[PDB]
RNA sequence: UAUUAAUCUAGAGUGUGGUAGGGAGUUUUGGAAUUUCAUGUGGAGCGGUGAAAUGCGUAGAUAUAUGAAGGAACACCAGUGGCGAAGGCGAAAACUUAGGCCAUUACUGACGCUUAGGCUUGAAAGUGUGGGGAGCAAAUAGGAUUAGAUACCCUAGUAGUCCACACCGUAAACGAUAGAUACUAGCUGUCGGGGCGAUCCCCUCGGUAGUGAAGUUAACACAUUAAGUAUCUCGCCUGG
């Protein structure tokens, strides 16, 4: 509430989230501020629910005009993240589409893929499970 | 030590305060630098320029006291 | 500079405002490039800045 | 000599719209004259002809988009003239 | 935009003639008035400028069109009378805002400051005192409202101690 | 492991255990090593002097200790 | 994602107020100094270099003081400075004109970045035409040095160096670092804007330097103005 500092958007909302959690993960850093979206937004909860990141709450102004969401990301006490790797597949005019038959399994399944495929974000494992294939967000292990 | 800015003249003029320039202008007839007048750089230069207009108005000499 | 009153005791202040006149007198009798005119004046500078502080 | 808040007056749509294109075209058209006038005045102020050709493109991005967006949105804005 | 502008006058000649050669100049100018007559009197050159060792200096306070001094300009220089012809323009680096002209403040401290003719010479112009008025005068703030009640957490600390114990 | 009297100026992952005292300060200084040679001493069977002593002993002579700064 | 129907303002521009700056062009002025001439003063050397010597000098040089002329460039202000996209910009003034900075509830409503091709600018040198030509000085001659010297030194000395109109479009045209965007420890400065407010200091928004963490780097080093974390686009490279 009331961060009384201008926070500004960079671009395409997966780049400018993966940099902004990369810089925070070396900086040792807690939160990092962006404006939201609802793609945005589905990558945080699908991430949450996987356990690799502390409170996230979007937040507007006194209308809704203008959407942020802030996030923590998951620490421990002896002060080493969740998060050793993150890249993105899917770019700007490099889209990537992958068939279900082709599937990559990120690290031996230790790592995290984002495939929306028809239904927003969802994990690797339980699309293989729904064998549905499709364009793939990023890769974090 | 700026006494322009420590009293905010906040305007220089020609025709108004020519003795101060004299005390800014080297006895050779040169301009003295900061290290002597002690004046920050706008006002500096702000001197140095109401002094070449004088000295262009015959109003200071060139190459003697 | 005119400046003297009985003996000596202006004579210093000729060696030094002589020495000024010398070293303001050597850098115009001699020609070269005007981006050496610029480089060893900020050198000069740079030796006032370091030694005189 | 330009008269900035004069002509804001003449292409205004509503009592206090500054921003609708219509302005700011009318503007740059009539600067465009005055830095023609003085481009053919002084033959070698070239940064006034770096701002010249740099304003008239500026011109040429809105014209694009007004002519874009709405076809018929500019229909009272051919009456300047143009070409 | 105001004018100011330097006159000089061929030195030795009595006054009035120079005060004759202000209104034959003041004719010179175009549809442009409201100034001053107001001369600094006679001064000695600081250099001589064609024979002369002195003259009087005259100055105006008119503000007009940008037609008005090319007439004059070619005027001056033509009459062998008037010798410095400076024409001031609002081109001088200035500023003359009503939220910043009450500096007289400013000029009356620094005065009482200066004003030590006590014999306890303690006072130092170049001396800082530390004072603090405190007016903020900036908040920027930009609020926000809560949207979404997402997976909660805590907060902890960063203190390191390891090892556990010797042995 | 090691312990340290670290400063403001100190890098804290380098040191294992961690005592934000001021060493400039000699009067802190004779403090914080005293009390750590009590605590050590009180296990050494010696009396603790200045550890666990309620008041009235910890004071130790000073030359005037002030000016934090240094040139 | 693409298309299309719309909506909003943070992106990006326009307005408002405040604000700096050798930004540029055109039109005028000034003074030092050199050179030439003239006027007096004076009688043998001057200049020159490691040392000398062509060269200049009673037909009065150098020097000293004054006056006239013309041409070129603008010490001292001048900076761990400022502005410009780059080349560059500093004695004074006027006109035209550029873009820039801070706060902008105002307006508009994604109108943005990059940019093949196209267009504009672009240090010096050089070309054509007419001027101008003080000093400097390619080429050229002479005196020295050397074994030789078509060089380094000296005495002359032409183009040119300056202005007006057209052309050339190259440079170690460099921060050897393409542009745009967001994030990422810190410290010391400095300059511009706002407020508090004699400067001194406080902070805010920006530019410009130094130091320096992680990180990167083959190393040197860079590091909030990245050569780091990434994205978009253009251009480029594939042994000598
Ligand atoms: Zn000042």
């Amino acid at each position: 509430i009331t961060t009384t500092k201008p926070i500004k958007a960079h671009f395409d909302p997966v780049a400018d989230l993966l940099t902004k959690i990369n810089n925070a993960r070396k900086a040792k850093l807690m939160t990092v501020t962006t404006i939201a979206s609802k793609l945005k937004i589905a990558i945080l909860e699908i991430l949450v629910k996987e356990g690799y990141l502390a409170n996230f709450q979007v937040l507007e102004n006194k209308s809704k005009t203008k959407r942020i969401v802030t996030f923590n990301l998951k620490y421990t006490q002896r002060r080493i993240p969740s998060i050793n790797g993150v890249k993105q597949i899917s770019k700007p005019g490099l889209r990537i589409y992958r068939p279900f038959e082709k599937l990559p399994l990120v690290l031996n399944g230790l790592g995290i893929a984002i495939i929306s495929t028809s239904d927003g974000v969802m994990t690797d494992k339980v699309a293989r499970l729904k064998k549905i294939g499709g364009e793939i967000l990023a890769y974090v292990w | 030590y700026c006494r322009f800015c420590a009293i905010g003249q906040l305007r220089i003029d020609l025709i108004d305060d020519l003795e101060a320039l004299k005390r800014f202008l080297s006895p050779y007839a040169k301009i003295n630098p900061r290290r002597i007048t002690g004046n920050c750089q706008m006002h500096q230069r702000h001197v140095a320029k109401a002094l070449k207009r004088a000295r262009y108005l015959a109003l200071v000499p060139f190459v003697k006291d | 500079e005119v400046k003297n009153d009985d003996l000596e005791l202006a004579l210093k202040k000729f060696k030094r405002v002589s020495l000024e006149i010398r070293r303001l007198a050597q850098r115009h009798e001699y020609h070269l490039r005007k981006g050496m005119r610029l480089r060893e004046k900020r050198k000069i500078a740079q030796k006032k800045r370091r030694k005189f502080r | 000599q330009i008269d900035k808040n004069g002509i804001i007056k003449s292409a205004q749509l509503h009592d206090k719209d500054v921003g609708s294109i219509q302005v700011q075209v009318s503007l740059l058209t009539s600067q465009i004259k005055q830095l023609t006038d003085h481009l053919l005045a002084n033959k070698k102020d070239f940064i006034s002809k770096r701002g010249l050709y740099a304003k008239v493109s500026k011109r040429k991005r809105l014209l694009k988009y007004l002519k874009h967006n709405d076809l018929e949105a500019y229909r009272n804005l051919v009456k300047t003239l143009n070409l | 935009m105001q004018y100011n502008i330097i006159l000089l006058v061929d030195g030795s000649l009595s006054l009035e003639q120079a005060n004759q050669v202000n209104e034959k100049q003041q004719q010179t100018l175009t549809n442009v008035e409201g100034l001053q007559t107001e001369y600094l009197g006679l001064k000695e050159l600081a250099y001589p400028i064609k024979k002369q060792l002195s003259a009087h200096y005259y100055r105006w306070k008119f503000s007009g069109d940008n037609q008005s001094t090319k007439d004059f300009k070619r005027t001056a220089n033509i009459n062998k009378q008037v010798l410095r012809e400076l024409i001031i323009n609002l081109e001088r680096e200035y500023g003359y805002l009503a939220s910043i002209n009450p500096k007289k403040q400013q000029l009356a401290l620094q005065k009482r400051a200066k004003y030590d003719e006590i014999i306890a010479r303690e006072n130092n112009p170049e001396n800082p005192d530390v004072p603090v008025t405190s007016g903020l005068a900036s908040t920027q703030p930009r609020l926000s409202r809560t949207e979404k009640a997402q997976k909660p957490k805590e907060e902890l600390w960063d203190v390191v101690q390891k090892m556990g114990n010797f042995d | 492991p090691v312990v340290a009297l670290c400063n403001t100026n100190t890098n804290p992952e380098l040191v294992d255990f961690i005592i934000p005292a001021n060493n400039h300060q000699p009067q802190s200084t004779c403090l914080l090593m005293n009390l750590l040679a009590d605590a050590v001493a009180e296990a050494k069977a010696m009396p603790t002097m200045f550890a666990y002593k309620p008041d009235e002993e910890i004071q130790i002579e000073i030359p005037q200790k002030q000016e934090a700064p240094r040139q």
